[PDB]
C-alpha cells in the first residue's frame, strides 16, 4: 500500500478520464474510417472501441488506469494526427488471423499444449 | 500525499502480453541445480523462474526445430525467492516455486580411510 | 560447544571440529578449485590441485584434507595459493592430449574451466606427450583413457558408492593407468555414474558419444519413473529430442546418482512408440484414423456397457493424473473395477491407512537403522538407489543386513537367514538366531518386496511381516516415530495408484470379465484376449506398442515422462512432479486429456479441464498428490495390525524368489526399457 | 593491465563530496568507479534538483547530457535505473547520475533542465515504459506505431508476439501471431566456476 | 584481430599521397560557387550554448565554435602521441560546417602520415589468452591454447562485473556505449549514444524560418545515418 | 595458374559449374538428418 | 544416397522438392576416402599426427599404437597407424 | 444410496482434527472389521480442516466437514454414511 499518484488520486477522478477518452475514440471513429479509406462499419468500429475500453474493466488500482489512458491517449493521437495508416489500424480488427476454439474438445483435437 | 491501494500490484495490463500466454503460462521458480559433469557451484547461486515449455516441431524444408511459443527462450533471474514471487504476481503469471535444496553438511576425514575396523 | 573459529580470509567463519579447509571456504563462499574431491567421495589428495595458503605458515596445505584448526586464516585467492594452482594446472596439462573438439565434456570440463579461471594463459611443455591404450570397459561408458588426469575418483566411486571394487590403479610413474587390469567389463547398476563423476572426458558415455555438445542442451528438471525410488534427474533436450538424462541431487532421494536403466534407456523411448490413434478396421488391421473417430468408437462402445462390464487395467509409467481421470470417467458409468497389474495383498486394511504399502521410514532413515530385515527382494536390481542407501550405512555408519530371500549379490555383507518364507515364523517365535539380534537393535527396520507380495501367499506373506514387526517393535521398545514395518516397490505408478483408491491385483477382472477394458499404459500379461469375454473389445492407452498394442481394438497414443506434467510418487509417498522437457510426438496427446476428452464424447464429462483442475481434483480423492516433496509424517500401524491379527493365511514353502536374479533379469522391464537399443546391446553384452 | 591515475579517482571522489554535501537531500550514494567514473546516485524526487546544480554551478558546470537510459533489474523492487551521463566541457569531466523508476512511478522529466532529453526520454518510455511528468510530447519513437508491449524490458521476448506479411486476401499487410522458422538457440554460456572474490 | 598485411602501408601512403588533390578538386567545384554558398551559408544556425544544450556534441557543436574534440580532450588510444589541429569553425552556418568537414579529412590526412611513419613492430592483440584467442599454431600445438580457444570463442571473456560510458570521437561526433555487466559472458545493457540523435532532435529548432529546400540541407549537415539513430 | 599450377587432391572438381539457379541443376535444400521417432507399425497380422 | 543415408521415403513429399530439379549429393564420400589410405607402419610406440601441415592441419595428438591387434587411428584425420 | 468409498482427509497435528484422529485410534478398525469391504480412505490433509468425503454409485461425491467433532459424532456421521 502506500503509493504515489501518478495523475488521479482515486479510482473516481480516473475514471473521469476514461470517460473523456471514450469521447475522443467515439467522436473519431468515423472520421478514421473515411480519412483512411477502411473497410469497416462505424457502428462497427466504435464497438471495438467498447471493446477495448472494457477489456480493461476489470483494473480497481488509480495509478494503472492512468497511465492506461496516457496510453490510449497516445493511440489516438496517432490516429487523428495520422501516422498510422490503415495496416495498423485494421490489426484491431484482426482480420487476417484464424480464430481459435477455446473449447476443450476443439484443442484436443488441434494442440499439443493448450 | 500517497494514495492507498491494497490491489495487488497487478500491471498485466500495461505489460502488453497477448492473452493467451497470460493466462495459460505457468512459471516455476527454481534455483538451477549442477550438471552433475561439473563440480563447479557458480551457477547453483541464483534463483530462476522459467516459462513452461510448448511445441517443438520440425521444420519441413530444413528439418531444423521450429516453435510457435515467445516465452519459450526467456529465462529471468532474480537473487532471492521473495522478488521472483513478485514479479509473477504484478505479471499476473501463474508460479509453483520450488524450495531450493543445497547440499546437506558432510562430515570427512582423511583418517577415516584407514580405519581399524570400517 | 564444537565451535571452533577458524578464519576463511578474517571471516571468522565457525566450524565443527572436523571440518577440512575445503569445507571451512565453501561456508564463508569461497570455492577451492579441486579435482578428485567430490563430497559423497573419500578424500584422497592426488590431484593437489586445492593447496591454499594459511596464514603464517611455511608450506601451503591441502585443502580438501587438512583438519581445520582453531585461528587459521586461508589466504586463498594469496599470490602464493595461486603459483600453487598456475603451478599444478601446469602439470595436468602436459601430458593430457588436446582434442578438446573431440571430447564431449567440452563446455563439462572441471579442467578447462578450472584452468580458464584459475591456471595460465600458455604452456611451457616444449617435450613430447603421453599416450595410453584405450580399454572397452563396457558398452555404456567410452573410456578414452588417454584424458585421465589420474584423479582417483573412479576407483573411489566404484568401491565406496557402487561395490564394485574392480577399477585399480596399475604401475607407478607416469604410467600409471586406471584402468581394469584384464579387460573385464565394468557391470554393476550405477554404472554410468562414473561418467558424470570422472571431471575429465576420459570415460564419457557411448550412447551420448557426440550427439551434442553442453551449451545448446535446454535442461528441464524432472522425475525418474524406471523405478520407484523416484530419483530426481535432469532431461537435456536439444531442438525437441531428449539428447541425454543426467542426475539432479536430492538429499532423500537420489543424492547425485541415478540408474544404468534410467539414464541409457531415453533411446527407447524414440522408436516403437505410438504416435496416431489407429483403430481395428474391417478387415482386422488397426488402421491410423482422427481422434474423432477412435474416441467415438470407444464412447460408443462405453455408453452400450454398464457397470463391472468396463474395466481398466492400468500399470507401468501412468502418472496420478490420468489414474483419477480413469477412475472418475469409469464410475461415471458406476464399475469400480478399476485395478493394477502389480498386486498388493488387500484382505487387511490395504489401500485404506497408507503406511501398509509405503517405505515409510525414509531413504534418509536407511542412514540411521541399526538391522535391516531384506525379505524376499533384490534391491540392486528393485531400487538400485536404495541399495546404495544400505551400501552407505553399512560402511559409514553400521547396518547389520539381513536377506530372508534367495542368497543374492547384494553389493555388501548380508546375513542370509534362509530361503523360506515361514522362517519369518521362525523369528516371530524368537526361534531363530536374529531374534536376538534384532533385541539388541535399537532403530531396526524390516522390508518387504513388492515382489514378494506378488507371489499367490502374498497376503500371508504381509501378515506374517506384520506381526514379528509387532514383538519387534514391543521386545525392542522402539520409539513411535522410528517405524520398523516399510515395504519398497518397483512399479512407479503403484503408490500413487493405491493412493487413489486404485485397488490393487487384476483378481476382480479374473472372477468376472469385463465387455471392456482400458488398459491404461499395460503391457503386462496380467489377462489376455482370449481370458477377455467373447467381445474383447479393449482399447489401449499408452506411448509405446508392445503387449497391449497388438490386442487393442482401439489405440489412443498417450505420453511419457519426459512429455508432460504430470505427477508420481515413490516409496514412502513423497510426490514429484514431471516437467515437459518435450512437447509429445505425432498427434499423440497428455494421458489426462485423452481421458477428459473420451468422457465430454461420451456424456459423463469429467468436471477438470485445465491441469491445475486435475489437480485439485487429486486433492479431494487424496493430500500426498497435491504437495510436493513432502513425505507425509504419522501412519497408522497399530491397527494394521489389529487386521493383520483377524487375517488367517498359509505362508507356502516354497521359497520367495525376486524376479530379476542377475543384472540381465534387470536391464529391460518397463516399456521404455523393452524398447531400448542401448538396453539391448547391454543385454546381449552380458549373454 | 590498463594505466590508471589515482590523480582522478581523488578529484572525482573530492567532487562527489562536494556534490553530496551541496544536495544531501537527494543524494543516498556517490561512489567512483575503478575505472575513474563518478556516479551519484540520487533519490527520484533529485532529479530536477540534482542535474540543475550540475548544469549551473560555477565550480560544477556540466551543460551537455550525453545519454539518458534505463537498465531494468528485474529483482530490484524500483525495476528501471534511470543512468543520466553528463558532460562538462568545461572541466573535461563526466558525471554520471542514475535514479530508480518502478514500471507505475514516474519520474520527473529534465527537458527543462537539457532538451537534449526530450527525445531519449521518449525513447526511455518506449522500450521501458517508464513515464516522465511534464514532457512536452511524450510518445513511442522507435517502436512502430501500434506496437504493444515495451521491448527492451528484461520480461518481453527477444522475436515479440507480432511478425507482419503481406495476405493477398487482403491485400494488406497484417501482424499474425509470430511463427519462428529456426527458434533463437540459447546456448547456456555461464561456468559453473568463480574468477575471483568481487 | 590480425597483423596489416606486408603491403598495406606503402599502399596507405600511396592514397594519402595523392588524395588532398582530390580533396582541393571538389574544394573547387563546391566551395566557392555562389550557388553553393547561397544554398549553405546562414542556413540552420545553432548558437553555441544552444549546441551544447541540445546535446549535439559533434561537427555541429565545433562549427559554431566550442572547441570540444574528444579527440584532444580525453584523449583515447594513442591520440595524445599524434598531432593534429581541430577546425574549429565561426559562425554555425552549413558551410561553417561543411568547411570544418573538408578540414578534418585535411587533419586526418596529417594524422594517417603520422601513423605510417611512427607505426611500432610489435604484437597486434593483448598476449591474455583469457581476453585475446590464441594463435591458429598455439591452439594446434599447447593444451593450454585449446583450452583458451576452445572456451573463448564457445563462452567467452566473462568481463568482471561493472558499468562503464566511453566515448570516442566518431566521425559524426561522440559515439559511446555504456555497457553495464554483470560477471558473465554476455552483457546486460549496451546503450549506444548515437551522434544523431541528439542531431536529429535538433532539426526542428535548426530548420526555423525555412523553405522545403532548407531542410534538404539541414538534414545533410548533420551526417544522420539512421542506423545510429534507430540501433 | 598456368605458371605455378595449382594443388590435387583426388577429390576436387573437373568440371567446375556456373550458377545453375535457373538451371534444374540447382541446389533444393534438404535435411540430411534421418527419422528421430521411429513408430510402432501396427501388426499385419489380424488378431 | 546421402553420406548419412538421407533418403525421402518413397511417399515423403520433400520429394517435390526435387521435382524438375537435382538433389544435391557428392559422389566423393568420406568413410570410404580414409579407408583407401593405407595403414602407416610407423616403428615408435606413441607417436603424433599434427594433422598435416602443421598449422595449416589440425590440433596435435599423439596415438598410442601398442595394441598389437588394432591400430591407432586420429580421431581428426582418421588416418591409421601401426606399429 | 450406493455407497462405494468413503474418504476421511484427517489433518495431522491439527487442532481440529483431533477428534478425527481420536475416531482412527479408537474405532477405525471395527469399522473396518464389520465393512470388510467397503473402502475407507485414511488420508492426511493439511492446513485445510478435516472432511469425510463419500463417493456414491455412479460418481457423485459428498461432503460433511468434521472440522472440531468430537470422538462420537465423528463416529456418528460416519455410520449416517454408510445407512
Ligand atoms: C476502430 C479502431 C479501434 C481502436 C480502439 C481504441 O483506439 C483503443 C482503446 O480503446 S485505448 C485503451 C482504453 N482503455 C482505457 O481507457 C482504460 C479503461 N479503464 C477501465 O476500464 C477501468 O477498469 C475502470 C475502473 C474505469 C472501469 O470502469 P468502466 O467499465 O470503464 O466504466
Ligand atoms: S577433458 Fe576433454 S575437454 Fe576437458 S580438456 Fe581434456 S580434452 Fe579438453
Ligand atoms: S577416469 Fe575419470 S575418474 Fe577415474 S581417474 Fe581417470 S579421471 Fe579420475
Ligand atoms: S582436491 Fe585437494 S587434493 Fe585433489
Ligand atoms: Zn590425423
Amino acid at each position: 500500500t502506500s503509493v504515489k499518484p501518478i495523475f488521479s488520486r482515486d479510482l473516481n477522478e480516473a475514471k473521469r478520464r476514461v470517460r473523456e477518452l471514450y469521447r475522443a475514440w467515439y467522436r473519431e471513429v468515423p472520421n478514421t474510417v473515411h480519412l483512411m479509406q477502411l473497410d469497416i462499419t462505424v457502428k462497427q468500429g466504435r464497438d471495438k472501441v467498447r471493446e477495448m475500453f472494457m477489456k480493461n474493466a476489470h483494473v480497481t488500482d488509480p495509478r494503472v488506469v492512468d497511465l492506461l489512458v496516457i496510453k490510449g491517449k497516445m493511440e489516438l493521437q496517432e490516429t487523428i494526427k495520422v501516422w498510422k495508416q490503415r495496416t495498423h489500424v485494421m490489426r484491431f480488427f484482426h482480420e487476417t488471423e484464424t480464430p481459435r476454439p477455446k473449447d476443450f474438445l476443439s484443442k484436443f483435437y488441434m494442440g499439443h499444449d493448450p | 500525499q500517497l494514495i492507498t491501494v491494497d490491489e495487488k500490484l497487478d500491471i498485466t495490463t500495461l505489460t502488453g502480453v497477448p492473452e493467451e500466454h497470460i493466462k495459460t503460462r505457468k512459471v516455476r521458480i527454481f534455483v538451477p541445480a549442477r550438471n552433475n559433469m561439473q563440480s563447479g557451484v557458480n551457477n547453483t547461486k541464483k534463483w530462476k523462474m522459467e516459462f513452461d515449455t510448448r511445441e517443438r516441431w520440425e521444420n519441413p524444408l530444413m528439418g531444423w526445430a521450429s516453435t510457435a511459443d515467445p516465452l519459450s527462450n526467456m529465462v529471468l533471474t532474480f537473487s532471492a525467492k521473495e522478488d521472483a514471487i513478485a514479479f509473477a504476481e504484478k505479471n499476473g503469471w501463474s508460479y509453483d516455486v520450488e524450495e531450493k535444496k543445497v547440499p546437506k553438511p558432510k562430515s570427512k576425514s582423511y583418517g577415516a580411510n584407514f580405519s581399524w575396523n570400517k | 560447544s564444537n565451535l571452533i573459529e577458524v578464519f576463511v580470509d578474517g571471516q571468522s567463519v565457525m566450524v565443527e571440529p572436523g571440518t577440512t579447509v575445503l569445507q571451512a571456504c565453501e561456508k564463508v563462499g569461497m570455492q577451492i578449485p579441486r579435482f578428485c574431491y567430490h563430497e559423497r567421495l573419500s578424500v584422497a589428495g592426488n590431484c593437489r590441485m586445492c593447496l591454499v595458503e594459511i596464514e603464517k605458515a611455511p608450506k601451503v596445505v591441502a585443502a580438501c584434507a587438512m583438519p581445520v584448526m582453531k585461528g587459521w586464516n586461508i589466504l586463498t585467492n594469496s599470490e602464493k595459493s595461486k603459483k600453487a594452482r598456475e603451478g599444478v594446472m601446469e602439470f595436468l596439462l602436459a601430458n593430457h592430449p588436446l582434442d578438446c573438439p573431440i571430447c564431449d565434456q567440452g563446455g563439462e570440463c572441471d579442467l578447462q574451466d578450472q584452468s580458464m579461471m584459475f591456471g595460465s594463459d600458455r604452456s611451457r611443455f616444449l617435450e613430447g606427450k603421453r599416450a595410453v591404450e584405450d580399454k572397452n570397459i563396457g558398452p555404456l561408458v567410452k573410456t578414452i583413457m588417454t584424458r585421465c588426469i589420474q584423479c582417483t575418483r573412479c576407483i573411489r566411486f566404484a568401491s565406496e558408492i557402487a561395490g564394485v571394487d574392480d577399477l585399480g590403479t596399475t604401475g607407478r610413474g607416469n604410467d600409471m593407468q586406471v584402468g581394469t587390469y584384464i579387460e573385464k567389463m565394468f557391470m554393476s547398476e550405477l554404472s554410468g555414474n562414473v561418467i558424470d563423476i570422472c571431471p575429465v572426458g576420459a570415460l564419457t558415455s557411448k550412447p551420448y558419444a557426440f550427439t551434442a555438445r553442453p551449451w545448446e542442451t535446454r535442461k528441464t528438471e524432472s522425475i525418474d519413473v524406471m523405478d520407484a525410488v523416484g530419483s530426481n534427474i535432469v532431461v537435456s533436450t536439444r531442438t525437441g529430442e531428449v539428447m541425454r538424462i543426467l542426475p539432479r541431487m536430492h538429499e532423500d532421494i537420489n543424492e547425485e546418482w541415478i540408474s544404468d536403466k534410467t539414464r541409457f534407456a531415453y533411446d527407447g523411448l524414440k522408436r516403437q512408440r505410438l504416435t496416431e490413434p489407429m483403430v481395428r478396421n474391417e478387415k482386422g488391421l488397426l488402421t491410423y484414423t482422427s481422434w474423432e473417430d477412435a474416441l467415438s468408437r470407444v464412447a460408443g462402445m462405453l455408453q452400450n456397457f454398464e457397470g463391472n462390464a468396463v474395466a481398466a487395467i492400468a500399470g507401468g509409467l501412468v502418472d496420478a493424473e490420468a489414474l483419477v481421470a480413469l477412475k472418475d470417467l469409469l464410475n461415471k458409468v458406476d464399475s469400480d473395477n478399476l485395478c493394477t497389474e502389480e498386486i498388493f495383498p488387500t484382505e487387511g486394511a490395504g489401500t485404506d491407512l497408507r503406511s501398509n504399502y509405503l517405505l515409510n521410514t525414509t531413504i534418509a532413515g536407511v542412514e540411521e537403522a541399526d538391522v535391516v530385515l531384506l525379505v524376499g527382494t533384490n534391491p540392486r536390481f528393485e531400487a538400485p538407489l536404495f541399495n546404495a542407501r544400505i551400501r552407505k550405512s553399512w560402511l559409514h555408519n553400521d547396518l547389520k543386513v539381513a536377506l530372508i530371500g534367495s542368497p543374492v549379490d547384494l553389493t555388501y555383507r548380508y546375513d542370509h537367514l534362509g530361503d523360506s518364507p515361514k522362517i519369518l515364523q521362525d523369528i516371530a517365535s524368537g526361534r531363530h538366531s536374529f531374534c536376538e539380534v534384532l533385541k539388541d537393535a535399537k532403530k531396526p527396520m524390516v522390508v518387504l518386496g513388492s515382489s514378494a507380495l506378488q507371489r499367490d501367499d502374498g497376503a500371508a506373506i504381509l501378515v506374517a511381516v506384520s506381526n514379528m514387526v509387532q514383538k519387534i517393535r514391543v521386545t525392542t521398545g522402539v520409539a513411535a516415530e522410528w517405524k520398523v514395518m516399510n515395504i519398497l516397490h518397483r512399479i512407479a505408478s503403484q503408490v500413487a495408484a493405491l493412493d487413489l483408491g486404485y485397488k490393487p491385483g487384476v483378481e476382480a477382472i479374473r472372477k468376472n470379465p469385463p465387455k471392456m477394458l482400458f488398459l491404461l499404459g499395460a503391457d503386462g500379461g496380467c489377462i489376455t484376449r482370449q481370458d477377455l469375454p467373447k467381445d474383447c473389445f479393449i482399447v489401449y492407452q499408452g506411448h509405446h506398442g508392445d503387449v497391449g498394442a497388438p490386442m487393442a481394438d482401439v489405440i489412443l497414443p498417450g505420453a511419457a515422462y519426459t512429455e508432460k506434467s504430470a505427477t508420481y510418487v515413490n516409496t514412502e509417498g513423497r510426490a514429484q512432479q514431471t516437467k515437459v522437457a518435450v512437447t509429445p510426438p505425432g498427434l499423440a496427446r497428455e494421458d489426462w486429456k485423452i481421458i477428459r476428452a473420451l468422457s465430454e464424447i461420451a456424456g459423463i464429462t469429467l468436471p477438470y479441464d485445465t491441469l491445475d483442475q486435475v489437480r485439485n481434483r487429486l486433492e479431494e480423492v487424496s493430500p500426498n498428490l497435491v504437495r510436493y516433496d513432502d513425505i507425509e509424517e504419522t501412519n497408522y500401524f497399530q491397527q494394521a495390525s489389529e487386521l493383520a491379527k483377524l487375517v488367517n493365511q498359509e505362508v507356502l514353502a516354497d521359497p520367495l524368489v525376486p524376479p530379476q536374479l542377475t543384472i540381465k533379469d534387470f536391464y529391460m522391464t518397463d516399456s521404455i526399457s523393452r524398447a531400448s537399443q542401448t538396453m539391448a546391446k547391454c543385454v546381449k553384452a552380458v549373454t | 593491465v590498463r594505466p590508471r591515475s589515482d590523480v582522478t579517482h581523488k578529484q572525482l571522489s573530492a567532487f562527489g563530496e562536494y556534490v553530496a554535501e551541496i544536495l544531501p537531500k537527494y543524494v543516498q550514494q556517490v561512489q567512483v568507479s575503478c575505472l575513474d567514473e563518478l556516479e551519484i546516485c540520487i533519490h527520484p524526487d533529485g532529479v530536477i534538483p540534482t542535474l540543475t546544480f550540475l548544469r549551473d554551478h560555477t565550480n560544477a558546470q556540466f551543460k551537455s547530457l550525453a545519454d539518458l537510459t534505463a537498465v531494468d533489474v528485474p529483482t530490484r523492487q524500483n525495476r528501471f535505473e534511470i543512468v543520466y551521463n553528463l558532460l562538462s566541457l568545461r572541466f573535461n569531466s563526466r558525471i554520471r547520475v542514475k535514479t530508480y523508476a518502478d514500471e507505475l512511478t514516474p519520474i520527473d522529466s529534465i527537458v527543462s533542465v537539457h532538451i537534449a532529453a526530450n527525445w531519449y526520454e521518449r525513447e526511455v518510455w518506449d522500450m521501458f515504459g517508464v513515464f516522465f511528468f511534464n514532457h512536452p510530447d511524450l510518445r513511442r519513437i522507435l517502436t512502430d506505431y501500434g506496437f504493444e508491449g515495451h521491448p527492451f524490458r528484461k520480461d518481453f521476448p527477444l522475436t515479440g508476439y507480432v511478425e507482419l506479411r503481406y495476405d493477398d486476401e487482403v491485400k494488406r499487410v497484417v501482424a499474425e501471431p509470430v511463427e519462428l522458422a529456426q527458434e533463437f538457440r540459447k546456448f547456456d554460456l555461464n561456468s559453473p566456476w568463480e574468477a575471483f572474490p568481487a | 584481430h590480425q597483423d596489416l598485411p606486408l603491403g598495406l602501408l606503402d599502399d596507405i601512403y600511396e592514397f594519402s599521397k595523392n588524395f588532398s588533390l582530390r580533396i582541393d578538386e571538389v574544394e573547387e567545384m563546391l566551395t566557392n560557387n555562389r550557388i553553393w554558398r547561397n544554398r549553405t551559408v546562414d542556413i540552420g544556425v545553432v548558437t553555441a550554448e544552444d549546441a551544447l544544450n541540445y546535446g549535439f556534441s559533434g561537427v555541429m557543436l565545433r562549427g559554431s565554435g566550442i572547441q570540444w574534440d574528444l579527440r584532444k580532450t580525453q584523449p583515447y588510444d594513442v591520440y595524445d602521441q599524434v598531432e593534429f589541429d581541430v577546425p574549429i569553425g565561426s559562425r554555425g552556418d552549413c558551410y561553417d560546417r561543411y568547411l570544418c568537414r573538408v578540414e578534418e579529412m585535411r587533419q586526418s590526412l596529417r594524422i594517417i602520415e603520422q601513423c605510417l611513419n611512427k607505426m611500432p613492430p610489435g604484437e597486434i592483440k593483448v598476449d591474455d589468452a583469457k581476453v585475446s584467442p590464441p594463435k591458429r599454431a598455439e591452439m594446434k600445438t599447447s593444451m593450454e591454447s585449446l583450452i583458451h580457444h576452445f572456451k573463448l570463442y564457445t563462452e567467452g571473456y566473462q568481463v568482471p562485473p561493472g558499468a562503464t560510458y566511453t566515448a570516442i570521437e566518431a566521425p559524426k561526433g561522440e559515439f559511446g556505449v555504456y555497457l553495464v555487466s554483470d560477471g558473465s559472458s554476455r552483457p546486460y545493457r549496451c546503450k549506444i549514444k548515437a551522434p544523431g540523435f541528439a542531431h536529429l532532435a535538433g532539426l526542428d529548432k535548426m530548420s526555423k524560418g525555412h523553405m522545403l529546400a532548407d531542410v534538404v540541407a539541414i538534414i545533410g549537415t548533420q551526417d544522420i545515418v539512421f542506423g545510429e539513430i534507430d540501433r | 595458374p598456368t605458371t605455378n599450377p595449382p594443388t590435387a587432391r583426388k577429390f576436387i572438381w573437373t568440371n567446375h559449374k556456373f550458377n545453375v539457379s535457373a538451371t534444374p541443376e540447382q541446389y533444393v535444400p534438404y535435411s540430411t538428418t534421418r527419422k528421430k521417432i521411429h513408430e510402432w507399425v501396427p501388426p499385419s497380422t489380424p488378431y | 544416397i546421402t553420406h548419412t543415408g538421407q533418403v525421402y521415403d518413397e511417399k515423403d513429399y520433400r520429394r517435390v522438392r526435387f521435382v524438375d530439379r537435382q538433389k544435391e549429393v557428392n559422389e566423393n564420400f568420406a568413410i570410404d576416402l580414409i579407408a583407401q589410405q593405407p595403414v602407416n607402419e610407423v616403428e615408435h610406440r606413441i607417436i603424433a599426427c599434427d594433422g598435416g601441415g602443421g598449422a595449416l592441419g589440425h590440433p596435435k595428438v599423439y596415438i598410442n599404437l601398442d595394441k598389437e591387434t588394432k591400430t591407432g587411428t586420429c580421431g581428426y584425420c582418421g588416418l591409421q597407424f601401426k606399429q | 444410496l450406493g455407497l462405494r468409498e468413503i474418504r476421511v482427509h484427517l489433518c495431522q497435528r491439527s487442532p481440529g482434527s483431533q477428534g478425527v484422529r481420536d475416531f482412527i485410534v479408537q474405532r477405525y478398525v471395527e469399522l473396518k472389521k464389520a465393512h470388510p469391504n467397503l473402502p475407507i480412505l485414511i488420508r492426511e490433509c493439511s492446513e485445510v480442516q478435516p472432511k469425510l468425503w463419500a463417493r456414491y454409485a455412479f460418481g457423485q461425491e459428498k461432503t460433511v466437514s468434521l472440522n472440531n467433532l468430537s470422538a462420537d459424532e465423528v463416529t456418528r456421521a460416519m455410520q449416517n454414511v454408510l445407512s
